[PDB]
RNA sequence: UAGCUGGUUCUCCCCGAAAUGACUUUAGGGUCAGCCUCAGGCGCUGACUGGGGCCUGUAGAGCACUGAUAGGGCUAGGGGGCCCACCAGCCUACCAAACCCUGUCAAACUCCGAAGGGUCCCAGGUGGAGCCUGGGAGUGAGGGCGCGAGCGAUAACGUCCGCGUCCGAGCGCGGGAACAACCGAGACCGCCAGCUAAGGCCCCCAAGUCUGGGCUAAGUGGUAAAGGAUGUGGCGCCGCGAAGACAGCCUCACUGGUCGAGUGGCGCCGCGCCGAAAAUGA
RNA sequence: AGAGCGCAAGGGUAGAAGGGGGCCUGACUGCGAGGCCUGCAAGCCGAGCAGGGGCGAAAGCCGGGCCUAGUGAACCGGUGGU
RNA sequence: UCCCCCGUGCCCAUAGCGGCGUGGAACCACCCGUUCCCAUUCCGAACACGGAAGUGAAACGCGCCAGCGCCGAUGGUACUGGGCGGGCGACCGCCUGGGAGAGUAGGUCGGUGCGGGGG
């Protein structure tokens, strides 16, 4: 995903927001600079890119950079982004979150139940060259009560997790139910 | 609970912290007006959802009533209200995420959450899960 | 740092004691009253303080 | 209503700030424990009251793991 | 265990710091409040014989020579982690003669 | 006797409070301090502001301590699925200490921490500033408003403190229909002069039925909520379509039919609608 | 450092104020610069001087207790002394 | 002037935990012995004395790795002197000056004063 950017300065951050432009910053151990982008454009892009997929920033400097969305400060009270960060990549193994795909109906969910996908993505230390669009996970062997962990992942080539190996990824759990209210009504 | 004693009242300053982001389910109910939500409200709202989609997915309550609510026995003007008639409530500023569902479709989630809105003493909005995760 | 022409154009009635003093500090007593004081960090301070009820110009 | 009760509030605190002139004997800090420690020309009494040992200016200092100290750098 | 060092300091001046190795002993009068040494009469690591205590009293008087020459007198003795006795004591015994 | 009530008589000029703290068989009374006044002395110090140094733990935030806390994972103690009882573990749509992940809460919790506040030094500051000594006091029911908290029911023209303000003493003047404290503003006297403030400029009533551009169709405006609706403009995205689409021609879809070119769903904003029952005449 | 520090909470504290031992009785006399707090009266801190002592080799420390509660003007009288 | 070690003070975790490696000439420790000084609620563990043989294992010094710990911007927001505007309200918005906490990027296996000894 590519998206047009522009350099910012003393311009009142608030003022920009009226003009539909949302401020932000791009940075890495080498450089950082004020910027901003058209909100609606960013919205449409970030709706798929988020922090998983890479993002090329087109600055009027003709420069185009391999930035990653580091964080997005939201305004509480009717959620809505205030200001965006951009981690301009390089080549060294920079860690980052990578999405997941819990494929296959679990033993529990099929036989009545519900899968609570804990982590929808996993933080991993990987070279910018390897940007695995996702990681597969056979969440089919999970009967109700079961649970998968990070130590049980389809780790792709050149990739390695940077979280806890014993961390939980997801789990099947009992379903809400009216019959439970009768028993809860007793106690 | 367990804790210790009856609380002072305190104002409800701006929605500063009062507010979050979906983090457990596919949809969420969020407060727009600030208010103390009674325990018995949480309850009715919660059951209203399970009662709806019977044998449903999973409900997530994300606010817990830890504030002691006081009240006088219909008298004059001294001592502090033993109260607790409503017992306990949780302060809730605008933008704070209350409930989250999961393991159900749109119609299941939309309707069920919407029902909770009518159980709550607040104007509320439903939320998807946009794409915003910090 | 030339000079400041200050004019009290809004009554301090209902304003804080300190702001009233700030006027006495400048030398403004009557309303609509002209007053030129040399531009200094100590004077500008009190001028900036009663800013909402005086209006300034450079001389 | 077993409450509604308290105790005469003791006006304690830093009684002389850094960059103030003090005569010998002047009390510098009345404190609960050793929220401040003595130092150059500053002794403390049985209650923890830090006081000047000679005339001079009072200067504060901090030393992290070692705590904060009050001094009296004399000159007269 | 250096609690003693703290006491001696907030008390006066001119610390007679005294270190002593299994085969050595050193002494240096230092004016704190700035951290500088005035005189340093090292011992076994200087020239002296072989009997520890006998050596101590020598260096003690030795320190006094060079020290008192420069005009010194504050006998603020830094009895290090060592209990005041024998070698360290003799070291004092010395300055208490010179 | 009356720590209570009432009454207390000529004029002009200057200044001008208090309704707080402490103690009080004290609580509508007193004593000392605070605040007013007069005289004498001191003489740039005073409020306020600039620069600098130190002190601080509130707003906010945070979970490192004290505790609270939903979900999950993991695992001592309870119940066990396959059963195995004189034994066992992955694990159980079973109760849970400790710990871990996710996510939160607190006046009497703080790893953090402002704005600000206090004080000192230097500087500006000659003001019904300031300091010292004395003579004379009154005041010690306060109130409203803004703000920060407690109490209360996130009730009261409620109550109790804190900072400020005004009324008190400015029920003198202009506005708010009328209205101590809301907006403007501090009335020495005179004038059939001028300029502005707030608020206004259709008539009552001084001043534009002013100019340019929108919105509203309710008398909204002319003062109510959750909530509800093809009210009405503005904005945006998502589905079908001249490969003929949307309605109705039993039809929706769709082709020949044909108006054939728009149509269906959602979301955001402005103004409005319903929700909306009271006692003398509107 | 979440223990301890006689007791409530707090602040403080292992670079001791906590625990153990040796010797000792400054839980001294006569004073007291300078201050904290303060309407008054009270309350609190205190270097230092003199006298005669304690512990330490010494620098030094000791005018009770880690500190903040554990209290009562005057009047009237008892007791011991001058 | 430069390097190494020893004693000491300052900054007070970017100085720490851990892991690996390195130094015994000197220094230091460890170490040998318990007669003398001194010591154990018992023990020469500790304090102490007299000292060779041995060792660098322990401890310590020096040097590497960022797993934990620790430090941590910029940007934005909260909050807020002061000045305003909006609703019945629980509240909300603007101007102006100040400006966090968290989190991100990153940093960090220290720095330095004095004295002594050795090359
Ligand atoms: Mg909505
Ligand atoms: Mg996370
Ligand atoms: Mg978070
Ligand atoms: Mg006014
Ligand atoms: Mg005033
Ligand atoms: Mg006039
Ligand atoms: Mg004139
Ligand atoms: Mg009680
Ligand atoms: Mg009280
Ligand atoms: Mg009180
Ligand atoms: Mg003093
Ligand atoms: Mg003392
Ligand atoms: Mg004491
Ligand atoms: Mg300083
Ligand atoms: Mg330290
Ligand atoms: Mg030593
Ligand atoms: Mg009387
Ligand atoms: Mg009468
Ligand atoms: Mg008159
Ligand atoms: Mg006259
Ligand atoms: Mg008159
Ligand atoms: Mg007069
Ligand atoms: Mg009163
Ligand atoms: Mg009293
Ligand atoms: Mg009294
Ligand atoms: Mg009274
Ligand atoms: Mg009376
Ligand atoms: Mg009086
Ligand atoms: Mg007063
Ligand atoms: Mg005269
Ligand atoms: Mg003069
Ligand atoms: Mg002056
Ligand atoms: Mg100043
Ligand atoms: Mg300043
Ligand atoms: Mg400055
Ligand atoms: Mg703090
Ligand atoms: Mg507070
Ligand atoms: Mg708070
Ligand atoms: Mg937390
Ligand atoms: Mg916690
Ligand atoms: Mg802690
Ligand atoms: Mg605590
Ligand atoms: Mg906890
Ligand atoms: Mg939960
Ligand atoms: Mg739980
Ligand atoms: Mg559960
Ligand atoms: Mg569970
Ligand atoms: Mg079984
Ligand atoms: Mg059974
Ligand atoms: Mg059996
Ligand atoms: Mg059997
Ligand atoms: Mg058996
Ligand atoms: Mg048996
Ligand atoms: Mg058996
Ligand atoms: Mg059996
Ligand atoms: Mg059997
Ligand atoms: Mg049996
Ligand atoms: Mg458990
Ligand atoms: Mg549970
Ligand atoms: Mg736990
Ligand atoms: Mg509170
Ligand atoms: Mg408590
Ligand atoms: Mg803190
Ligand atoms: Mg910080
Ligand atoms: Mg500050
Ligand atoms: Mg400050
Ligand atoms: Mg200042
Ligand atoms: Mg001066
Ligand atoms: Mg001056
Ligand atoms: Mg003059
Ligand atoms: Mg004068
Ligand atoms: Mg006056
Ligand atoms: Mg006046
Ligand atoms: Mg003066
Ligand atoms: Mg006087
Ligand atoms: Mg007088
Ligand atoms: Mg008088
Ligand atoms: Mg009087
Ligand atoms: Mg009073
Ligand atoms: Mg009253
Ligand atoms: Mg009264
Ligand atoms: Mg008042
Ligand atoms: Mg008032
Ligand atoms: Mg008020
Ligand atoms: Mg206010
Ligand atoms: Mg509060
Ligand atoms: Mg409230
Ligand atoms: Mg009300
Ligand atoms: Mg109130
Ligand atoms: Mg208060
Ligand atoms: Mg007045
Ligand atoms: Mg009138
Ligand atoms: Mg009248
Ligand atoms: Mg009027
Ligand atoms: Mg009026
Ligand atoms: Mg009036
Ligand atoms: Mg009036
Ligand atoms: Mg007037
Ligand atoms: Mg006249
Ligand atoms: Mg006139
Ligand atoms: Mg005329
Ligand atoms: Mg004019
Ligand atoms: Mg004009
Ligand atoms: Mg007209
Ligand atoms: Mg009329
Ligand atoms: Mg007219
Ligand atoms: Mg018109
Ligand atoms: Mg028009
Ligand atoms: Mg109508
Ligand atoms: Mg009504
Ligand atoms: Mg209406
Ligand atoms: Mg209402
Ligand atoms: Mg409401
Ligand atoms: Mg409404
Ligand atoms: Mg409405
Ligand atoms: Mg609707
Ligand atoms: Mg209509
Ligand atoms: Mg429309
Ligand atoms: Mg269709
Ligand atoms: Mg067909
Ligand atoms: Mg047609
Ligand atoms: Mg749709
Ligand atoms: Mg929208
Ligand atoms: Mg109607
Ligand atoms: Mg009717
Ligand atoms: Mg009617
Ligand atoms: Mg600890
Ligand atoms: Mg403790
Ligand atoms: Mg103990
Ligand atoms: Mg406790
Ligand atoms: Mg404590
Ligand atoms: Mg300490
Ligand atoms: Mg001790
Ligand atoms: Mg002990
Ligand atoms: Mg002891
Ligand atoms: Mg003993
Ligand atoms: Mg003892
Ligand atoms: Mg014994
Ligand atoms: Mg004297
Ligand atoms: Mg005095
Ligand atoms: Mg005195
Ligand atoms: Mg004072
Ligand atoms: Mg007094
Ligand atoms: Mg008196
Ligand atoms: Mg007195
Ligand atoms: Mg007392
Ligand atoms: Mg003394
Ligand atoms: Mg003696
Ligand atoms: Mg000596
Ligand atoms: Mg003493
Ligand atoms: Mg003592
Ligand atoms: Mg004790
Ligand atoms: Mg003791
Ligand atoms: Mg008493
Ligand atoms: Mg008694
Ligand atoms: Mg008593
Ligand atoms: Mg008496
Ligand atoms: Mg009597
Ligand atoms: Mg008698
Ligand atoms: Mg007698
Ligand atoms: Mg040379
Ligand atoms: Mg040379
Ligand atoms: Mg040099
Ligand atoms: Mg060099
Ligand atoms: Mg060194
Ligand atoms: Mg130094
Ligand atoms: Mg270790
Ligand atoms: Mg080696
Ligand atoms: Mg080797
Ligand atoms: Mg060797
Ligand atoms: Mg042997
Ligand atoms: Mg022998
Ligand atoms: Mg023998
Ligand atoms: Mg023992
Ligand atoms: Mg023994
Ligand atoms: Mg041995
Ligand atoms: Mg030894
Ligand atoms: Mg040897
Ligand atoms: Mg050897
Ligand atoms: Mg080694
Ligand atoms: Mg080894
Ligand atoms: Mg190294
Ligand atoms: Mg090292
Ligand atoms: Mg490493
Ligand atoms: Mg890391
Ligand atoms: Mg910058
Ligand atoms: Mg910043
Ligand atoms: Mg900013
Ligand atoms: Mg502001
Ligand atoms: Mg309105
Ligand atoms: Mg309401
Ligand atoms: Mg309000
Ligand atoms: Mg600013
Ligand atoms: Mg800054
Ligand atoms: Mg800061
Ligand atoms: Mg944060
Ligand atoms: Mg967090
Ligand atoms: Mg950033
Ligand atoms: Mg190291
Ligand atoms: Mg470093
Ligand atoms: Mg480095
Ligand atoms: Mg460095
Ligand atoms: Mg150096
Ligand atoms: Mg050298
Ligand atoms: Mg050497
Ligand atoms: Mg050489
Ligand atoms: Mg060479």
């Amino acid at each position: 995903y590519r998206l047009k950017a522009y350099y910012r300065e003393g311009e009142k951050p608030s003022a920009l927001r009226r003009a539909g432009k949302l401020p932000g910053v791009m940075y890495n151990r080498h450089l950082n600079r004020k910027v901003y982008v058209d909100l609606v454009e960013f919205d449409k892009v970030f709706r798929q890119a988020s922090i998983h997929h890479v993002i090329v920033l087109e600055l009027p400097d003709g420069q185009s950079l391999p930035t990653l969305v580091r964080q997005v400060n939201l305004d509480k009270r009717r959620r809505r982004p205030e200001h965006v960060d951009f981690f301009v990549l390089s080549d060294e193994p920079v860690e980052m979150y990578v999405p997941l795909r819990f494929v296959g109906t679990p033993a529990g969910v099929r036989a009545g139940g519900v899968l609570q996908e804990i982590h929808r993505d996993i933080l991993v230390k990987v070279s910018p060259r390897n940007i695995p669009e996702f990681i597969e996970v056979d969440v089919s062997g999970l009967e109700i009560g079961d649970s998968l962990h990070a130590s049980d992942l389809k780790l792709p080539p050149g990739v390695e997790l940077a979280v806890s190996p014993e961390e939980t990824i997801a789990a099947v759990v009992p379903p809400e139910d009216v019959e439970k209210l009768a028993e809860e009504a007793a106690a | 609970r367990m804790k210790y004693r009856k609380q002072q009242r305190g104002r409800l300053k701006g929605a500063t912290k009062g507010g979050d982001y979906v983090a457990f389910g596919d949809f969420g109910l969020v407060a727009l007006e600030p208010a103390w939500i009674t325990a018995q409200q949480i309850e009715a709202a919660r059951v209203a959802m399970v009662r709806h989609f019977r044998r449903g997915g999973k409900i997530f309550i994300r606010i817990f009533p830890d504030k002691p609510y006081t009240k006088k026995p219909l008298e004059v003007r001294m001592g502090k209200g033993k109260g607790n008639v409503e017992g306990y409530v949780a302060v809730v500023k605008p933008g704070r995420v209350m409930f989250e569902v999961a393991g159900v479709t749109e119609e299941q989630a939309m309707e069920a959450l919407r029902i909770a809105g009518h159980k709550l003493p607040i104007k509320t909005k439903i939320v998807r899960r946009d794409a915003y995760d910090e | 740092m030339p000079r400041l022409k200050v004019k009290l154009v809004k009554s301090p009635i209902g304003y804080p004691k300190d702001q009233k003093a700030a006027l006495k500090a400048l030398g403004l007593r009557r309303l609509q009253q002209e007053r030129v004081l040399e531009d200094t960090p100590a004077i500008r301070g009190n001028v900036e303080k009663v800013a909402h009820l005086v209006r300034v110009e450079v001389v | 209503t077993k409450n509604g009760r308290d105790s005469q509030a003791k006006r304690l605190g830093v009684k002389r700030y850094e960059g103030q002139v003090v005569r010998a004997g002047n009390i510098l800090v009345r404190q609960r424990g050793t929220r401040f420690k003595p130092g150059k020309n500053v002794g403390m009494g049985r209650d923890f009251t830090l006081f000047a040992l000679v005339d001079g200016v009072v200067e504060f200092q901090d030393r992290g793991r070692l705590g904060r100290y009050v001094h009296v750098r004399p000159l007269a | 265990k250096f609690r003693v060092r703290n006491r001696i300091k907030r008390t006066g001046r001119l610390r007679l710091s005294v270190f002593r190795s299994l085969k050595h002993i050193y002494a240096q009068i230092i004016d704190d409040e700035k951290g500088v040494t005035l005189v340093s009469a090292s011992s076994l690591a200087l020239k002296l014989k072989g009997n520890k205590t006998e050596v101590a009293r020598q260096v003690g008087r030795a320190l006094a020579e060079k020290a008192l020459a420069l005009g010194i007198k504050q006998v603020a003795f830094d009895r290090g982690p060592y209990k005041y006795h024998g070698r360290v004591k003799a070291l004092a015994e010395g300055a208490r003669e010179g």
